[PDB]
């Protein structure tokens, strides 16, 4: 191709790139010459390509219209287009996406404006509209009482905050959380939350604080992490198996089937995690999080976490993408200790394996009053080993599922825009540390992983404005101990 | 929207799944498991009849016949015998800041229900519920339910 | 902890390039210096007939290089002296 | 005169300023009621003024204050915009800072 | 409603012993 006109130092470039495609290849011209000044650069085409680079252009001001609620300072924050600068387009259409990114609109658009003073000085604006930076739920019924306050930019000057007020006669709880994703010029986020909880009957009190830190590494990745701390008092509890090793690994020894007992701590940690960001059926995310004690705290052990999702299109044409997921994590005490009751974990339902029951996955409850049931386990009722179906958790899980996600105009819908249909097969596994499976060898090994749940079935997508309507359908296809199913799954999450 | 979809947990525990359409005619259906399922249809005849049959142990059936403000006899048929048959009212009102709805009954198997559907112009909604009965198949003393949303 | 935390690119004041100042002459007017430069983004407050010209880059996470260039016109907007500061010192 | 753009409920309410939104309305209401409007207006130059100080684009906040020097020789903004731009040496400057100290 | 009554004086800056100045949004 033959390349003339008034060319820029870049033409290099124009050739690189050159040698409908004439049309996109000017465009593509222009797109590369408005990195460098050009903002109106014209080229004409017989192959022999005519170019006109023009001059080089300066952005005199760069002002907002259409926000009359939150601070000037906000928008400014994503522009990558310096004023006394010369001109990049691709400086201003990444902020436009920035902004769109964050959402704190109801319209965005953009525009550039020549200067009538000169003809190579140009502005740029950009307009916006705004919606609802966050509602208050109030409710209460005979009796009980929940109400909270968020906002996701706090009277539009840039804060993230939420109040969760809830009022009951077997629980009540409240927490404070409040971010400024802005503490420094640079972006780096700060925040935290208190909080406090209860459970009444076992009974429990707690509450406690954290505080994180966290700042992005580039583009779309950021790091995290801080420290906090949670006083737990847990009573009235009934001892168990589970319970036992738990407590007596600490030297903590109730009596058998005694109830009536407590056991209290102010547990100090640092919490931490890291993000991954790719941004889309296409995309993936990464999250991996984790916390430990701290040489103040009266428990010690560590926890270790990991979520994350990643589209794989298998066919060229887009018509077939698997989306898989992954769980996983453990943790467990130091210095001997054992990971605490309450800070351990369940597995199980549609969010885990969607062929069982919810929070079913691992082991089950083996072991005060009594007014007769559950006899075995009380001082009043019956003395005797016991072999409950009460899952209690465990110390570390693994769950992975794929899902199959292909356009259906042809069988059920016209459009595939709103709510998707797939096909999904997932497993998962959770296991105890530290079993003796020697004392109790009537009952299952509740350290082996082996015994996977794993189940396939149908699941719907929502993105529907109708709300976060989640139904699926799956069966199991492997069962170990009593395992528990329910192949069919759904909730609500009363929000959108 | 013209169509849509919901669920409901009832207890003193059922639960209902439900999918219905707007056409005045409105219709739908539900399943609710305890399996029990029914059919609803209301329409204008400014007087409604708003007809819903479900089996679900409860089985029956209810009906009735009702401009800013109306009175709505209602009654329904139970298989195997006590059901409510009674006069429900109500009343519209409007504003150009907002749209109330005043709701109310009264009938016997007493029974007596209030409630309020209310909503602002602006991001402020309310709501209440309330039912009492006496001397009949069932006896509710207290059901007050009441709330509202705000958004800023 | 500043010097490892990520930052966008600076880019502040106008462009500059050895092919247009070495171009430039004692007895070019305003108007001809304008066409081969380009509208100056500085001038004098008080109304002295200067142009001053500052050429900033910093790239993210990196450090700032700066050149600027000063034009001394007499009163008919012809250049009478001209200075250059390649960096910053 | 619409100074309804200027204010909310919720704005109101907690005793806070309006001066760092947008401002067009303002002027499109400026049509001694022009005292309070000269101040809410020089006082958005300024807070920009003060966000890229901070971010340190201080070539184009050096435009802006003479932009604001020449249109709003009154207003208190006047010795607020006086200042990152002095990182450079300039040929300063001095003498307006000295002479209108107060 | 009564924060325009803070009724600020426009005194001009002085020149020192001269600054580009407009005629724009002038008091009649």
């Amino acid at each position: 191709v033959e390349v003339s006109g008034n060319l820029a130092g870049h033409s290099a470039e124009i050739e690189q790139l050159t040698k409908t495609k004439v049309t996109k290849m000017e465009d593509d011209i222009k797109k590369l010459l408005g990195r460098y000044g050009y903002a109106y650069p014209r080229v004409q085409s017989m192959l022999r390509v005519n170019v006109d680079a023009g001059n080089r252009f300066y952005v005199r001001k760069i002002r907002f219209e259409g926000n009359d609620t939150s601070k000037d300072a906000v928008l400014r924050r994503e522009m990558r287009q310096m004023e006394g600068a010369w001109l990049g387009s691709d400086l201003v259409d990444q902020g436009k996406e920035r902004l769109n990114r964050l959402g704190f609109f109801e319209t965005v658009d953009t525009d550039t404006q020549r200067v009538p003073g000169s003809p190579d000085q140009v502005d740029v604006v950009y307009k916006v509209k705004e919606r609802n930076t966050g509602c208050f739920n109030f409710g209460i019924g005979y009796v009980s009482f929940q109400a909270g306050v968020q906002q996701d930019n706090w009277l539009g000057t840039g804060y993230a905050v939420g109040i969760n007020g809830t009022k009951n006669d077997y629980q009540t709880y409240a927490e404070l959380s409040v971010t400024n994703p802005y503490f420094t010029v640079d972006g780096v986020s700060l925040g935290g939350r208190l909080f406090y909880n209860d459970f009444q009957a076992y009974t429990n009190k707690s509450y406690g604080t954290d505080v994180t830190l966290g700042f992005p590494i580039n583009e779309y990745n950021s790091l995290r992490a801080g420290l906090g701390y949670v006083h737990n008092s847990l009573s009235n509890m009934q001892p168990q198996v589970a319970m036992w090793r738990y407590l007596y690994s600490m030297g903590e020894h109730p009596s058998t089937s005694d109830q009536d007992n407590s056991f209290k701590t102010d547990d100090f940690t640092f919490n931490y995690g890291w993000t991954y960001n790719k941004l889309d059926t296409d995309g993936s995310r990464v999250n991996l999080t984790g916390k430990v004690t701290i040489p103040g705290s009266d428990n010690e052990y560590y926890k270790v976490t990991l979520d994350t999702a990643t589209y794989v299109p298998i066919d060229d044409d887009h018509k077939w993408v698997v989306l898989g997921r992954t769980r996983w994590g453990y943790g467990d005490g130091l210095g001997g200790k054992e990971m605490p009751f309450y800070e351990n974990f369940y597995a199980g339902g549609s969010s885990t394996v969607r062929g069982f029951q919810s929070n079913t996955i691992g082991p089950k409850a083996v072991y005060q009053a009594s007014n007769y049931d559950y006899e075995c386990a009380t001082q009043d009722g019956a003395k005797d080993l016991c072999k409950s179906d009460d899952a209690v958790g465990g110390n570390a899980m693994a769950v992975a599922s794929l899902e199959f996600i292909t356009p259906t105009p042809f069988i059920s819908d016209k459009y595939a825009n709103s709510v998707r249909t797939s096909f999904f097969w997932d497993m998962g596994t959770v296991w105890d540390t530290n079993w003796d499976s020697s004392q109790y060898s009537g009952y299952p090994d509740y350290s082996d992983p082996s015994n996977i749940r794993m189940s396939a079935g149908i699941a719907l997508q929502w993105m529907s404005p109708l709300g976060p309507l989640v139904f699926s359908y799956a069966q199991p296809f492997k069962k170990y101990d009593g395992d528990k199913a329910e192949q069919f799954q759904f909730n609500i999450g009363k929000t959108w | 929207g013209e169509a849509g979809a919901w669920a409901r947990i009832m207890s003193g525990t059922h639960v209902q799944v439900g999918v219905d359409k707007k056409h005045d005619l409105f219709t739908g259906f539900t399943v609710t498991h305890t399996v029990g399922a029914g059919l609803y249809a209301s329409a204008m005849f400014g007087a409604y009849i708003d007809l819903i049959g479900k089996y679900v142990w409860y089985a029956g059936a209810e009906a009735g016949y009702r401009e800013d403000a109306w009175i709505e006899p209602q009654a329904e048929l139970v298989y195997g015998l006590i059901g409510r048959t009674g006069v429900d009212v109500g009343k519209s009102f409007s504003g150009k800041d907002w749209k109330v709805t005043a709701r109310a009954g009264l009938g016997y198997q007493m029974l007596m229900s209030v409630g309020l559907n209310a909503e602002i112009r602006d991001n402020v909604r309310f709501g209440l519920e309330f039912e009492k009965s006496a001397f009949g198949k069932y006896n509710v003393d207290n059901a007050v339910n009441a709330n509202f949303r705000y958004c800023f | 902890l500043e010097r490892v935390v990520y930052r966008p690119d600076i880019n502040q004041g106008n462009y500059l390039t050895a092919n247009d100042v070495s171009k430039i002459r004692v007895g070019m007017t305003q108007q001809q210096v304008a066409y081969a430069l380009g509208t100056p983004l500085m001038s004098d407050p008080f109304g002295t007939n200067t142009w001053f010209y500052v050429f900033r880059q910093q790239p993210g996470h990196e450090g700032v290089t700066q050149q600027t260039l000063t034009l001394t016109f007499n009163s008919s907007g012809v250049l009478t002296n001209i200075d250059n500061k390649p960096a910053l010192s | 005169t619409n100074m309804a753009l200027d204010d909310s409920a919720l704005q109101g309410f907690f005793g806070v300023d309006r001066s760092d939104r947008d401002p067009q309305h303002a002027r499109a209401a400026f049509s001694k009621r022009l005292v309070f409007l000269k101040d809410r207006l020089a006082k958005y130059e300024y807070s920009v003024a003060e966000y890229y100080t901070e971010r340190g684009a201080w070539v184009a906040v050096v435009n802006r204050v003479e932009g604001m020097l020449r249109d709003y020789p009154d207003t208190q903004a006047t010795r607020d915009a006086l200042p990152a731009y002095r990182q450079m040496q300039m040929n300063a400057v001095a003498k307006i800072i000295a002479a209108n100290s107060s | 409603d009564e924060a325009y009554l803070e009724a600020a004086p426009l005194a001009e800056l002085h020149a020192p012993a001269l600054p580009v100045t407009s005629g724009d949004y002038a008091i009649p």
